[PDB]
């Protein structure tokens, strides 16, 4: 539901985010990258275990740690 | 029969603002057309399928937004960190690089340009937040810069070791004509001029708030448009008013409904308007963005040849940096100056052949011939070294008397 | 009644003064062109330089200078009596005031 | 193991043409719709902006 | 309902000419104050001025 928070959806499994209040999702604080994007940097998938939502924050790619030498 | 060739140069950093994205929008046609009237909304199902085409042609610009901002950022691979280390050969960072203890990571150059543009209407209008957080793009940038300047040549080639500047810098003046040596003896005031340079754009953003005036300009278009959108429902168009329920509890039927199809036609006309004039904006901020993209693949991760493409001057290098809905740029280019009257001549005149130099120009100062590069002094006897033979002392106008040098002989009878 | 034209902001001797100035500039300063300089390189000198660009050694051209200033010369009188002939080479314009 | 190589060249100019700028225009609509009318314009004056 | 139409003509007509401009002054300067090497940008063939 966009741009509302839950706490008056059901009037017409929750969980808040910055685009709204998102439905059947399985919140989780790990990383990937984006499969289905939603806003503000949230992006879910489906993986399994039944095959469920996840919603994660978005990463960006992998780090890289080049030495440092002169 | 003379030439001018400079004998100092100078450093210069300019500034460059694409706009980049667009703010995005979606529209509910049936609540601003006949919002809380079921009856109006009756009449209006005589009219078809009018505002799904609306729906879907603001929902394909929206995701053209996120297209357009993924095409310009999301280059690299990886993620590279800050170099622990500020041994830059003299070259300071520290005003474009993100500082480790503010809470958000942009830099003090973002931090300014973010301020420098901190100057309801929701009736069926909803705005939706972009895909990519500031937090993130920020991030983009500060990987591309620290990649860029931990790296060189060797950026987008998986496993790395940290290139020292100097080497990159000298590779860039070899880019443009000049040989290594000059920066190899020239670096305190090279990095002078540069820290100098910065100082000073810092400075200017820092002194007045109108440097970003092709962002305003679209915020306040947008703005404008949505503006006259929301003014536009206060018009009758003819009609008796301009509420439905005045319509409802005033007239009878048979006219009532004249009266809601002549306020329908007139905010149909409206919104189908708007679209469409949206659609044309969009259009072209695809074109700018498009030639953002390009801009940033040519400048960031490469030298560019083409003239007057990265700012006036032979191009050295170039620093993105973030803004909203758009990016800077920050071009460094390398300006001769104090240019010196000589007398030149297009060839050596030898007993019997012609000399042409390899690359440069012949210059004297009235007695002695030298041969030197085209945009720095430094003169050099001339040799048989320097020089290629080809030809007698006929065909070629203008040539001139003098001798050619070989020191091998000293060698050899010595 | 409601339809007028405006005038352009700039006049075309204005525009064909800085034309002037650019091919002036460009035939004059050869590649100082915008720093100080202020002295007059020889045509020949940047023609060399040119030639060197696209990987022609400059012998070439200081051995045949005259049959390209010639060549030069007779391309731009054709170029001339092509657009004095023809009435129907600006049909790009032509279609935008149409 | 044949190849060409020119032994003589030859110099060429073209032309190239590219519009720039259009017409200016303004338009004055209440002439242009109602004009000379005032009754004409005092209706029109429901119409928005 | 005519005064809409030839607005919004004259907009995309002004998109095209803006977009040729823009060609137009990039043309100039890369050809006119330096020497191109982009294949059939400033010519058929090898461009000297
Ligand atoms: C080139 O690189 C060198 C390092 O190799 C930099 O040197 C130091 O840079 C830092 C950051 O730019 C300087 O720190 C800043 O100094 C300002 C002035 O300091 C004088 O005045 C204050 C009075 O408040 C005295 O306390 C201080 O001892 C000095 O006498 C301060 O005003 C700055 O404070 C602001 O920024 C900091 C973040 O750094 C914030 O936390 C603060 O709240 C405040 O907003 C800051 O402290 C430092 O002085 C430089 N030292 C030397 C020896 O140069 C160069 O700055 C760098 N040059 C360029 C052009 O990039
Ligand atoms: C490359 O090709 C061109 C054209 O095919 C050659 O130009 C020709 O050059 C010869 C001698 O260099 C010219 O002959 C001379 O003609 C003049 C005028 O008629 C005459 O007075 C001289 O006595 C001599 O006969 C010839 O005219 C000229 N062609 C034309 C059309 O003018 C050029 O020589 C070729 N390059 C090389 C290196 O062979
Ligand atoms: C969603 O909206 C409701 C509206 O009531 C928010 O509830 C209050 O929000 C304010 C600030 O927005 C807080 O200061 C109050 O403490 C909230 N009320 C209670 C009882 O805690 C709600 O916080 C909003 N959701 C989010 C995530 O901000
Ligand atoms: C270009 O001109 C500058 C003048 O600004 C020269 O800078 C001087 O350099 C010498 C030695 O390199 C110093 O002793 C002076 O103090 C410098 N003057 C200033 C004002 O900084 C610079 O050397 C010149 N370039 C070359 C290659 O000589
Ligand atoms: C300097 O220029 C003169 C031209 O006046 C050259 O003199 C000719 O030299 C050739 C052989 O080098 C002789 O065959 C001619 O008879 C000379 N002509 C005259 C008028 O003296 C002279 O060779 C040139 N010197 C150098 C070092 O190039
Ligand atoms: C996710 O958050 C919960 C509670 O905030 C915490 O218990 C859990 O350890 C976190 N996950 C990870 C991988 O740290
Ligand atoms: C420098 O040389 C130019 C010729 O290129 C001349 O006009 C000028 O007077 C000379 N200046 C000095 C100081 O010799
Ligand atoms: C010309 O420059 C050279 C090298 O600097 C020098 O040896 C010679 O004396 C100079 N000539 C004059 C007339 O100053
Ligand atoms: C410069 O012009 C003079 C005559 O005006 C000429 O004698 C001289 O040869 C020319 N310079 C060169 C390098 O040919």
């Amino acid at each position: 539901y966009q741009g509302v928070n839950c706490t008056e959806v059901p009037v017409a499994n929750v969980f808040q985010t910055r685009a709204g209040c998102l439905i059947g999702a399985e919140h989780v604080n790990n990383s990937y990258e984006c499969d289905i994007p939603i806003g503000a940097g949230i992006c879910a998938s489906y993986q399994t275990a039944s095959q469920s939502i996840i919603a994660y924050t978005m990463s960006l790619g992998e780090e890289n740690s080049v030495a440092y030498s002169n | 029969n003379s030439i001018a060739i400079p004998t100092n140069f100078t450093i210069s950093v300019t500034t460059e603002i694409i706009p980049v994205s667009m703010q995005k929008v979606s529209v509910d046609c049936t609540m601003y057309i006949c919002g809380d009237s079921e009856e109006c909304s009756n009449l209006l199902l005589q009219y078809g399928s009018f505002c799904t085409q609306l729906n879907r042609a603001l929902h394909e610009i929206a995701v053209e937004q996120d297209k357009n901002t993924q095409e310009v950022f999301a280059q690299v691979k990886q993620i590279y960190k800050t170099p622990p280390i500020k041994d830059f050969g003299g070259f300071n960072f520290s005003q474009i690089l993100p500082d480790p203890s503010k809470p958000s990571k942009r830099s003090a150059i973002e931090d300014l340009l973010f301020n420098k543009v901190t100057l309801q209407k929701f009736n069926g209008l909803t705005v939706l937040p972009p895909l990519l957080t500031d937090e993130m793009i920020a991030a983009y940038t500060s990987a591309l810069l620290a990649g860029t300047i931990t790296a060189g040549w060797t950026f987008g080639a998986g496993a790395a070791l940290q290139i020292p500047f100097a080497m990159q810098m000298a590779y860039r003046f070899n880019g443009i004509g000049v040989t290594q040596n000059v920066l190899y003896e020239n670096q305190k005031l090279i990095a002078n001029q540069f820290n100098k340079a910065i100082g000073k754009i810092q400075d200017g953003l820092s002194s007045t708030a109108s440097a970003l005036g092709k962002l305003q300009d679209v915020v306040n278009q947008n703005a404008q448009a949505l503006n006259t959108l929301v003014k536009q429902l206060s018009s009758n168009f003819g009609a008796i008013s301009s509420v439905l329920n005045d319509i409802l509890s005033r007239l009878d039927p048979p006219e009532a409904e004249v009266q809601i199809d002549r306020l329908i036609n007139g905010r149909l006309q409206a919104l189908n308007t708007y679209v469409t004039q949206q659609l044309i904006r969009a259009a072209e901020i695809r074109a700018s963005a498009n030639l953002a993209a390009e801009k940033m693949s040519e400048c960031v991760l490469g030298q560019s040849k083409r003239v007057d493409f990265c700012g006036k001057g032979y191009h050295l290098m170039s620093f993105p940096q973030s803004a909203p809905h758009g990016v800077v740029f920050l071009h460094v280019t390398y300006v001769p100056t104090q240019y010196k009257n000589f007398t030149t001549a297009p060839a050596i005149c030898h007993n019997g052949k012609a000399h042409f130099p390899r690359e440069g120009v012949f210059v004297s100062n009235g007695t002695h011939w030298f041969v030197t590069q085209r945009n720095f002094y430094e003169p050099q006897i001339i040799t048989t070294d320097n020089t290629f033979v080809s030809g007698d002392c006929d065909v070629v106008i203008g040539i001139v008397n003098n001798t050619v040098y070989d020191p091998l002989q000293p060698e050899l009878d010595s």
